[PDB]
DNA sequence: GGCCGCTTGACAAAAGTGTTAAATTGTGCTATACT
DNA sequence: AGCACAATTTAACACTTTTGTCAAGCGGCC
């Protein structure tokens, strides 16, 4: 279990990573700015859906009851989502933040 | 001339001869006694990233003893560093103190060049978690730079990779990070879907511009590999990489004239010979020829004597090789020299009689005879005129031209720089130190936080620990900042204190953040 | 040196038993 | 310590490290820098070997 | 050095007291409102590279010319540091 | 609210329950068979035992959690610790324990009454009796007594460590009479040492809280702490941590008794098996005494316990402080070539690229380059080799943003400076020559930590106070240092050194006969006289003050004036002989700055050479000038200061040092004396060691006078050809250095300590006979093993004088102080009682720009009493001093002010460097550290004497000196020489052994009673029978001798500054209503306890004595001290009393987080500066 | 009349409760040898 | 050097059920 600390012994580390959590919140704002091309009857949408208003993944059926429509089209805007937001990726350099 | 045997550099010659050679990387044998080949090292590998050859030098047959070379060898001789004609004399200022001048006839033949070669290992643990496998289609790094020189894993052998790309793309099931809030938009908008290994890979260390030799698969499943336990497929490559020659370096011969080169003017300018031959090197003085004293000169006048004579010879230390010495070894070299150009169409220049004026009265050559005998004497201790290939007009005054030894030091520049932002951090420690892509380091000696603070400043000296370092909750700030837009920094929050108040708070101590109230008593600690 | 000297001062001070 | 990295630079550093020689070590010769009174027993001597 | 940095310790009392000054004045000329400087003729502080004649990205040197032109003013002066958010609100 | 002041001190047992609450307990298991990370016991993450689906409970909101299995929203995943404090409780409830209570009896001892044998009770093996039932043996008792058998004679009774918890309330209640009766020992001498301690521990726990809680009853460590993961990369693997195995040993221990005890455990075993308990205590404190390492019985390294890495040495403290780690920043190597001289750098144009990405990016966002942030972070990094657009948006972020360039190591406040990034080729750093004076290193590859200043508050305070172009030219120290370095000085100096060649001496009637005649043959333009003038007559340069002097500098260029100055009458302003050479350099500084006007008047003619005087141009200059001008001199000093050295060349053949040919016979004599004191030895006379020293000075005069043949053959005839005198004039060379090439140089030195025989053969152009180098080398030896010892001693002692002067900042305005100090002008020498003109060199910078105590009346204007003495003054008063009107220049030095914690206004006068008087903010604490903060390198440690007065240490021999002034009283016997000094009083034995007896008469204040030449008895003696009269001037005069005999530049009040900090503590003697007799107050905080309770009590006190280290183990603050060799004490004393840090300390708010007290955050700098005219005319009426 | 949108039904995939199988402690205790 | 018994405890995995998602059908609107 290694000599504890011989000869502040080896360094190494990789939590509170400084530019993990500046780049964080900056993913986080590029978001609420690709966010801004979208209509609440799909951004909330994908809120809810993809867990991330807070923290409760709800799907189609807890976003359905409270969106008055159903399931389908609900889900053909999670679709139109995939989409409409891929069309804006491809012609809009942002496919540098999966590594992270 | 037996540094290259008992240091066992090179190789050595058994018994009768008759080598046969067939050279290449395998010697050939000896009609002495039996059928034994000399397999060479390969370039073998060295322990500070030098990696020597071994260069035969035979053929059909032969026998005295040496037989191929070594490192840094030439025929039982033993040569570190390169000796070139060199000229002492100041260069606008491009060897002030006591610093260097190169030309561009050294790199035009490559004439100072080395190599350095390095090995990497990647192991590939196994947390029980999730197992680590070395496979060619890395998640989310699904691209051609991969597949182009990667396939299979481990790059293919004899493929030049530059800093920044792939080495070993290992793949761990290693699951730290599930996946994140609004970041599941941007993984299902795209046409991808999601991970469970992550890219995790070697990634080029900051310098490595060359070539893989070859490679290594030490996995498990072998007796013949004492490793360490858990541990499975240890990958090493072993990358090369031509060194040829920048800026900077030092120099330092055999008697301590130590240097750096600054500036490699092409061709064109530095003092060119009445006859060609550009100063190659310029060793202007200031450093060590006044103050410490040396040695060196006296192998510059024996220099060029051994160029145009044609010979090599041998100072050994305490024996010979003195001043009257010189004398007798110049005058052949001269008429030698002179001879050339008193035969070739002409004999002494305007240009290299004026020069002569300053001697004169400058009680350096004796006033007599026409400019042929004061061109003479001025070569036995001193150079011919010489002039400036820069300017236009010839340097008044009497300089020394010759050849000496030019060697150079293991310390670079290229290996011997850093630079680096946010990128670095080293948690626990509080800062910056580590990272699998970037080993970046720097340290702020306590002598110079003193010398900071002695002026008016007061909020650099404070963001050395306000923003940067310390502060980590602060790191952010800054940089989000600047990036966003202008602003001004956050007031600081030191990172280490807090971890001082608790190392000190381990025992009774209580750092109390004391405000000016008294009453009130201050804490700035509860996670904000 | 070490304290187990004190102790072993203290344990080989009093008799078994018969 | 005396185990360093053969410096296998050159040859010429190679050799060098069979003959350089030390007093520090597993002795009390050693502590680089300062040591009680190392001042007079660092300094040349009438050894011409 | 800098154009006329000497000019400037004659003004403030201390060597200190200017560089304040330099920024407390830089904070409020570009970043608050780049059309807040009083050196707007031909007396503007620009720069001439490869492409042609723009204002310098940095504001610092802008101080030390803006505090040369006469005008302006520091010291001990409007007590309420957050009526400065007032001033620079008509300036939007 | 906003960090202020700071408090600590210890903790009840039950305020150790607060901070940590709970959570503990369980075994330091840091892993488990499987699951590594948690373990239910070691570092389990609080309220974490696999699935307790609870402690959610206590937060609020935020976020959701509670996810059953595995784990919820908490910690563990995102901010587990957050590096914040997580204290935990170790539980523990045995017998007792220790808080080290440090090595200088504290918590213990002084407290009670007990020592060398303290511990025998606290470590469980006595008895601290502390009952009263009338004992037997020898009456009853209160202390320890029982060791063992005694206690169970009688069978209270306390024989473990736990009496240290009962002896609470039982001193708590007798705490104020610990503080009466105690001090109700008077006098009585001797004893009279003790109640002082004793009462200085009791006086915490008089007030403030702060009970005997040292008797720890439950420890509390950490834990988010140690954990390192697997760490690969090269050949290695697995990895850990230390403080929780060493911490195992504590909390097990203590279970295990929990289970002993509980059980049948009898008294034997378990004073051992506790014992232990605390002995882990300390060792997860600190290991010593003892030790405890690892592999037991084997031995290998010891355990780190916070001595040394934590709270203790380098490793947590020292480390923190300054030596921290920059996030933006890099090195390289140095390199150096005609940039622009200031204003500019190197710094490559590859690494630039991300020191100065961030904003570089959102330049791009708007310069249609990128179109956002985040895509310009993935277009330099695959190293794609941009060079393209972007290298020019690069330097827009780099118009005006200067770089902070430093060097390692640092030394003195010209160690950093900064300078504007002006991207080159390849990588290699660049500077300014010049700039290399103040870093002190050859360019051999040597690096600069290149520092980059990201706030634009810090861009101005930078470039506008570090930049080169300022802080550079006119240094600390004395001297200046932005005055043209080695090789510019020979660039004009090769031109200056007059031309006569020897042509003989003819004669014209008027330049009609030796003017054609001599023109063909002997007589040149050298000597020969006619009219008046000389051989001056042939080329007339016309020309005006128009536009130079045509005829001038258009015949050089031609094949006519040769240069090099050659004689030649020019027309400048007036008719003159001055050569064309020097006409150069004053038009190179004529064009420079403006006009000849200034440059005439101050460049000489008289006696030209440009030796050692460009360091009086350049600052004579400053005063005509002021950077904006003086920059554009080392500018144009730099251009042509290389190329005419360029365009000329001068090589140093190995004929260039021309061998004495007048230097031979000399050593004949020198040999032909040999035998001479040879044959004295066959013949019976002079001892064999009166001969040994007869023959050491006869080589030692004749290498002078070889030396002086030399200097002098190479100062008439060869004057430029011989470079090895053109640098020792003055350029780059050493006069002593040339005695060793063409002289001989051979009086080395045995190894031990005794000039060889016969010298070394040194002639290097003749190899020595291979025993000369060999014999040359044992004194060859000390001159290197010295040098690269400054780093064992006396490197770490800079450290010592920037800890203690550190408070120390130029404010205020105006204090009004009537003593004052009287600067000697002139000095006496031991030798010969005579005083000597101090050789000037130290009046000058010893009155540079000074505060005149008083009027000065010395022929003709008087100088009035507060008028800043500037260079022009010094020279006055010396010059004046010769006639006999001035003998004590009246001044105020920092050695006047009733200010401790602040320096002081004015009184400073000048800040020895922009040629003004100091301004409200310079640090001088530090400056003062940096004013000896180079010397040191430059020294001879191999014995040491500085240090010595310092700490106020006894000198070798103690130097006895006359405590009293008495009268003569010299009687002589057999051995006992000694020598006595009285005077119709008492008649003190000076035992004077066998040395410096010599007579002298008619008593003595002090001087040195005759046996004490040099070093004095230490100042302890001193200002014990003298006062903080003779001990703060004694050291500003002693110290400097040390300093004179290697010539330094520094002087003036930068050590004159640092004496007030160990004479600023006073002693107590019937106080006033303040408590402790003894006590140990500060100067001016005591002054207060006198200056308001003046309106009603007595305060008076004694001038005390402290030495340099002292002046740091206690102070008005604690987060200083430490450091040095004490890091125990230091927080034991510091604690337990309120101790309150003060709040005006660099320190305090560096190290806490807070702004500077100094520089631009000085109290006297934080008002408005922002008003655009309107701005102020608006708020006119919005008001 | 056709197209689009919304709602419902069916299919597929992944959890709470149950079920059982594998490991630790104690103690027991064993056990053997020496006094 | 250690095995068992028991006992009891710990750990995990699998089932049947439920929930979620997708496709198809029906209704309404253009
Ligand atoms: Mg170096
Ligand atoms: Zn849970
Ligand atoms: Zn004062």
């Amino acid at each position: 279990v290694s000599l504890e600390t011989p000869i502040d012994f080896i360094p190494d580390e990789n939590l509170p990573s400084p530019v993990e959590a500046a780049a964080q919140s900056l993913l986080s704002e590029e978001l609420e700015k690709a966010l801004s091309k979208l209509s609440e009857r799909e951004a909330m949408v994908l809120k809810l859906r993809k867990g991330l208003i807070d923290g409760r993944e709800h799907t189609l059926e807890e976003v359905g009851a409270y969106f008055g429509v159903t399931r389908e089209r609900i889900r053909q805007i999670e679709n139109k989502a995939l989409r409409k937001l891929k069309y804006h990726e491809s012609r809009t350099r942002k496919l540098r933040d999966f590594l992270e | 001339e037996r540094v290259v045997r008992d240091s066992l550099a090179a190789l050595y010659a058994e018994e009768d001869g008759e080598v046969v050679k067939v050279d290449g990387t395998r010697i050939a044998v000896r009609y002495e006694d039996g059928r034994l080949v000399h397999p060479l090292r390969r370039y073998a590998r060295s322990n500070q990233g030098t990696a020597f050859d071994q260069r035969p030098r035979v053929r059909v047959g032969q026998r005295v003893d040496l037989l191929a070379d070594g490192p840094a060898s030439e025929e039982g001789f033993l040569a570190l560093g390169q000796n070139v004609l060199v000229a002492i004399m100041p260069f606008d200022g491009y060897n002030f103190e006591d610093a260097i001048v190169i030309s561009e006839e050294l790199l035009k033949r490559d004439f100072y060049t080395s190599i350095h070669i390095e090995r990497y290992e990647i192991e590939a643990r196994d947390t029980k978690l999730g197992p680590e496998r070395i496979t060619r289609d890395i998640p989310h790094l699904s691209e051609a730079a991969l597949r182009d020189l990667d396939e299979e894993g481990i790059v293919r052998i004899g493929a030049e990779v530059k800093p920044g790309d792939i080495l070993v793309g290992r793949t761990s099931f290693k699951g730290e990070q599930e996946p994140s809030p609004e970041e599941r938009l941007l993984r299902s908008i795209f046409g991808e879907k999601a991970r469970d290994v992550k890219d995790t890979s070697l990634r080029v260390p900051p310098g490595e511009g060359g070539i893989v030799v070859g490679r290594l698969r030490l996995r498990r499943g072998d007796p013949g590999v004492e490793l360490k336990p858990g541990v499975r497929e240890v990958v090493r490559v072993f990358v090369a990489q031509k060194r040829k020659l920048q800026v900077g370096d030092k120099l330092a011969n055999r008697h301590g004239n130590k240097g750096v080169v600054a500036k490699i003017l092409p061709v064109e300018d530095m003092p060119h010979l009445p006859d060609g031959t550009p100063v190659d090197v310029i060793l202007n003085p200031l450093g060590v020829p006044s103050r410490m004293n040396l040695g060196q000169i006296l192998e510059t006048h024996l220099g060029l004597a051994g160029y145009f004579l044609g010979q090599r010879y041998i100072s050994p230390v305490f024996d010979g090789a003195t001043e009257p010495e010189i004398k007798e070894l110049l005058a052949e070299a001269f008429n030698l020299y002179f001879g050339k150009r008193q035969g070739e169409g002409f004999g002494v220049d305007k240009r290299e009689k004026e020069v002569l004026a300053r001697a004169e009265k400058l009680g350096l050559v004796s006033p007599g005879k026409s400019p042929e005998e004061q061109l003479k004497e001025l070569f036995d201790l001193g150079k011919v005129v010489l002039y400036d290939g820069r300017t236009g007009e010839p340097f008044e005054g009497p300089i020394v031209v010759g050849q000496m030894f030019i060697m150079k030091l293991y310390h670079m520049v290229e290996d011997k720089m850093h630079a680096r932002s946010t990128g670095p951090y080293s948690l626990i420690t509080q800062q910056p130190l580590g990272g699998k892509a970037q080993f970046g380091g720097q340290r702020f000696g306590e002598m110079e936080v003193w010398a900071l603070e002695a002026y008016g400043a007061a909020h650099t000296l404070q963001e050395m620990l306000t923003i940067k370092s310390d502060d980590i909750e602060g790191r952010n700030a800054a940089y989000q900042a600047i990036i966003k837009g202008e602003d001004v920094p956050e007031p600081s929050v030191p990172e280490s204190f807090r971890v001082l108040v608790k190392e000190l708070q381990a025992l009774a101590l209580d750092v109390q953040t004391l405000d000016e109230k008294d009453n009130p008593v201050d804490i700035f600690e509860g996670l904000a | 040196s070490d304290p187990v000297r004190q102790y072993l001062h203290e344990i080989g001070q009093v008799p078994l038993l018969t | 310590q005396l185990s360093q990295f053969k410096d296998e630079t050159n040859p010429l550093s190679s050799l060098r490290h069979k003959r350089r020689i030390s007093a520090l070590g597993p002795g009390g010769l050693t502590r680089e820098r300062a040591g009680f009174d190392v001042r007079d027993v660092h300094r040349t001597h009438y050894g011409r070997i | 050095a800098e154009p006329g940095i000497d000019k400037l310790f004659g003004m403030v009392d201390s060597k200190y007291r200017l560089t304040v000054v330099v920024a407390k004045r830089a904070q409020q000329l570009l970043r608050h409102r780049f059309k807040n400087t009083v050196l707007e003729p031909e007396e503007r502080p620009k720069m001439r590279t490869l492409e042609g004649l723009y204002d310098d990205p940095n504001a610092v040197t802008w101080a030390m010319k803006e505090l040369l032109t006469g005008r302006l003013f520091f010291g001990e002066n409007l007590v309420p540091e957050d009526r400065l958010q007032k001033e620079m609100e008509r300036l939007y | 609210k906003e960090v202020r002041k700071v408090r600590i001190a210890l903790a009840s047992p039950e305020k150790i329950r607060s901070w940590s609450y709970g959570e503990v307990e369980k075994p330091e298991t840091i892993n488990y068979r499987t699951l590594k990370p948690e373990r239910d016991g070691l570092f389990d993450e609080r309220i974490f035992g696999p699935i307790k689906d609870y402690e959610c409970a206590c937060g609020k909101y935020k976020r959701q959690r509670f996810e059953g299995k595995v784990c919820e929203r908490c910690g563990v995943e995102v901010t587990r610790s957050i590096v914040r404090r997580y204290r935990m409780g170790h539980i523990e409830l045995a017998t007792p324990a220790a808080h080290i209570w440090f090595v200088k009896d504290v918590p213990s001892k002084i407290g009670t009454l007990l020592d060398l044998s303290a511990t025998e009770l606290e470590q469980v093996l006595y008895f601290n009796k502390y009952i009263v039932l009338d004992p037997k043996g020898a009456v009853l008792d209160g202390v320890p007594v029982e060791k063992r058998q005694l206690l169970t004679d009688e069978e209270d009774a306390r024989m473990g460590a736990e009496a240290i918890q009962e002896l609470l309330k039982e001193l708590d209640l007798e705490k104020l009479e610990r503080e009466l009766l105690e001090e109700m020992k008077h006098p009585s001498r001797a004893r009279r040492a003790k109640a002082r301690k004793r009462l200085e521990v009791v006086r915490a726990f008089l007030d403030s809280g702060n009970r005997p809680e040292w008797m720890i009853l439950e420890a509390v460590p950490v834990l988010p702490p140690d954990l390192r993961p697997m760490v690969q990369v090269d050949g290695g693997r697995f990895a850990t941590s230390d403080l929780n195995d060493l911490y195992r040993r504590l909390i097990n221990r203590n279970n295990r008794l929990k289970k002993l005890l509980a059980q049948g455990a009898p008294e034997i075993i378990i004073r051992n098996e506790k014992r232990m308990l605390q002995e882990a205590v300390d060792a997860v404190i600190d290991n010593g005494r003892r030790g405890s390492p690892v592999t037991n019985p084997g031995s290998e390294r010891p355990l780190r316990s916070l001595t040394d890495i934590l709270s203790g040495k380098q490793g947590r403290f020292r480390q923190n402080l300054l030596g921290k780690r920059v996030d933006y920043s890099g090195r390289s190597v140095i390199v150096v070539g005609p940039q622009l001289k200031l204003h500019q750098c190197g710094l490559p144009k590859r690494m630039a690229l991300e020191l100065f990405k961030p904003f570089l990016l959102k330049k791009m966002e708007e310069k249609a380059f990128a179109p956002n942030v985040k895509a310009a972070r993935r277009m330099l990094e695959r190293q794609r080799d941009i060079k393209d657009e972007v290298w020019d948006a690069l330097e827009e972020v780099i118009h005006g943003k200067v770089v902070l360039l430093n060097r390692a190591p640092t030394l003195h406040r010209l160690g950093i400076q900064a300078f504007q990034p002006v991207l080159v080729e390849g990588q290699s750093i660049q500077l300014h020559p010049l700039v290399c004076e103040a870093f002190n290193a050859d360019f051999d590859g040597d690096q600069m930590a290149v520092h980059v200043p990201l706030s634009s508050f810090a861009q101005a305070e930078a470039r506008i106070q570090m930049l080169s172009a300022h802080n550079l030219l006119s240094p600390a120290s004395g001297e200046p240092l932005a005055k043209p370095s080695r090789d510019i000085i020979l660039g004009l100096y090769y031109i200056t050194q007059v031309r006569k060649e020897k042509k003989g001496a003819g004669m014209a009637f008027a330049t009609p006969e030796e003017a054609l005649a001599a023109y063909e043959r002997g007589e040149v333009a050298l000597n020969a006289p006619i009219v008046v003038a000389g051989r001056e007559t042939s080329v007339g340069r016309l020309k005006f003050v128009f536009a130079n002097p045509d005829e001038a500098l258009l015949a050089v260029a031609h094949g006519l004036l040769d240069l090099q100055d050659v004689v030649t009458v020019r027309y400048l302003g007036r008719r003159l002989e001055t050569s064309p050479g020097r006409i150069l350099f004053a038009r190179i500084v004529g064009e420079a700055v403006g006009d000849e006007k200034v440059a005439q008047e101050l460049i000489q003619m008289d006696v030209p050479q440009e030796k050692n005087s460009l360091k009086d141009l350049v600052y004579q200059a400053f005063l005509r000038l002021g950077m904006e001008k003086t920059a554009r001199l080392l500018d144009a000093l730099k251009y042509y200061g290389f190329t005419l050295s360029t365009t000329s060349g001068i090589t140093i053949g190995i004929d260039d040092a021309v061998i004495p040919e007048e230097k031979q016979r000399y050593l004949e004599e020198a040999d032909r004396k040999l035998r001479q004191i040879e044959q004295a030895y066959e013949m019976g006379f002079l001892t064999d060691r009166e001969r040994y020293d007869q023959v050491i000075q006869l080589w030692t005069e004749t290498t002078e006078k070889v030396t002086q043949a030399v200097f002098k053959n190479f100062e008439e005839n060869y004057p430029f050809n011989p470079l090895y005198v053109m640098a020792q004039s003055g350029a780059r060379g050493n006069p002593q250095q040339i005695r060793q090439l063409c002289g001989m140089r051979g009086l080395m030195q045995k190894p031990s300590g005794e000039t060889f025989e016969v010298p070394v053969r040194s002639s290097f152009r003749e190899g020595l006979t291979v025993l000369e180098y060999f014999i040359s080398s044992h004194g060859a030896r000390k001159g290197g093993a010295d040098t690269a010892l400054r780093t064992a001693d006396s490197g770490y002692l800079t450290r010592k004088l920037v800890d203690v002067a550190h408070e120390i900042v130029v404010r205020e305005a105006d204090c009004g102080t009537t003593n004052y100090i009287s600067v000697p002008l002139f000095q006496m020498d031991e030798v010969t009682r005579t005083l000597r003109l101090r050789k000037r060199s130290d009046i000058e910078s010893g009155l540079y720009g000074r505060v005149l105590a008083r009027e000065v009346e010395a022929l003709g204007r008087r100088l009035e009493e507060g008028r800043y003495l500037s260079l022009e003054d010094v020279h006055f008063l010396i010059k004046a001093a010769e006639a006999g009107e001035v003998r004590e220049v009246p001044v105020r030095s920092p050695l006047t002010c009733q200010t401790r914690y602040g320096v002081c206004q004015k009184c400073y006068g000048y800040d020895l460097s922009m040629a003004r008087p100091v301004s409200i903010g310079e640090a001088v604490g530090v400056v003062a550290a940096e004013s000896i903060g180079e010397p040191g390198t430059q020294l001879t440690m191999r014995t040491p004497r500085v240090i010595e007065l310092f700490e106020a240490r006894r000198p070798k021999a103690k130097a006895v000196i006359s405590e009293i002034d008495g009268v003569v009283r010299i009687e002589e016997g057999e051995d006992r020489l000694s020598v006595f000094v009285e005077s119709e009083g008492f008649s003190k034995e000076y035992k004077l052994p066998k040395d410096a007896r010599l007579l002298v008469k008619d008593g003595d204040y002090v001087e040195a009673g005759q046996p004490l030449t040099r070093g004095a008895i230490d100042p302890h003696q001193l200002l014990e029978a003298k006062g903080p009269e003779a001990v703060e001037r004694y050291l500003v005069d002693e110290i400097q001798k040390v300093y004179r005999a290697q010539g330094v530049k520094l002087h003036d009040k930068h050590i004159e500054i640092v004496v007030r900090q160990m004479l600023k503590y006073v002693e107590v003697t019937d106080p006033g209503d303040s408590r402790l007799l003894e006590g140990q107050v500060l100067e001016k905080w005591d002054v207060e306890a006198l200056n308001e309770r003046l309106i009603a009590v007595p305060v008076a006190w004694k001038p005390l004595l402290m030495g340099v280290t002292k002046s740091a183990l206690s102070t008005k603050s604690w987060l200083s001290a430490a450091s040095f060799q004490n890091t125990t004490h230091v927080l034991t004393e510091a604690a337990i009393a309120g101790k309150k840090d003060e709040l005006i300390g660099l320190k305090e708010n560096v190290i806490l987080g807070r702004l500077i007290p100094a520089g631009t955050g000085s109290d006297f700098v934080r008002f408005t500066q922002v008003v655009d005219q309107r701005t102020l005319k608006a708020i006119e009426e919005a008001r």
